[PDB]
């Protein structure tokens, strides 16, 4: 079992003063509407209907 | 923008839209156009004169 092949896949991560360009999932919840509601559409916290 | 004209350009508003965002973070400081010149039967084919 030792001398058996094994292949190996080595993933490198680094950070440059370069915008990320790799980034990870994100989620969604579901839309309501007509209720004084809080979100977050990727510039601001507003809170409102 | 289409237009029927050969030089002194249209006194026209035309705004332009935003085309495709590249986020490269390089330097830059001159630059070049490329043209596209044609061999046809009456050139001998030859890029000298
Ligand atoms: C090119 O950019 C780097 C960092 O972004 C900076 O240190 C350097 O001075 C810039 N070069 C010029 C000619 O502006």
């Amino acid at each position: 079992v030792g001398y058996q092949p094994y292949r190996v896949v080595v993933l490198s991560f680094e950070l440059l003063h370069a915008p990320a360009t790799v980034c990870g999932p994100k989620k969604s919840t579901n839309l309501v509407k007509n209720k004084c509601v809080n979100f977050n559409f990727n510039g601001l916290t507003g809170t409102g209907v | 923008t289409p237009i029927n004209l050969v030089r002194d350009l249209p006194q026209g508003f035309s705004a332009l839209e935003p085309l495709v965002d590249l986020p490269i973070g390089i330097n830059i400081t001159r630059f070049q156009t490329l043209l596209a010149l044609h061999r046809s039967y009456l050139t001998p084919g030859d890029s000298s004169s």
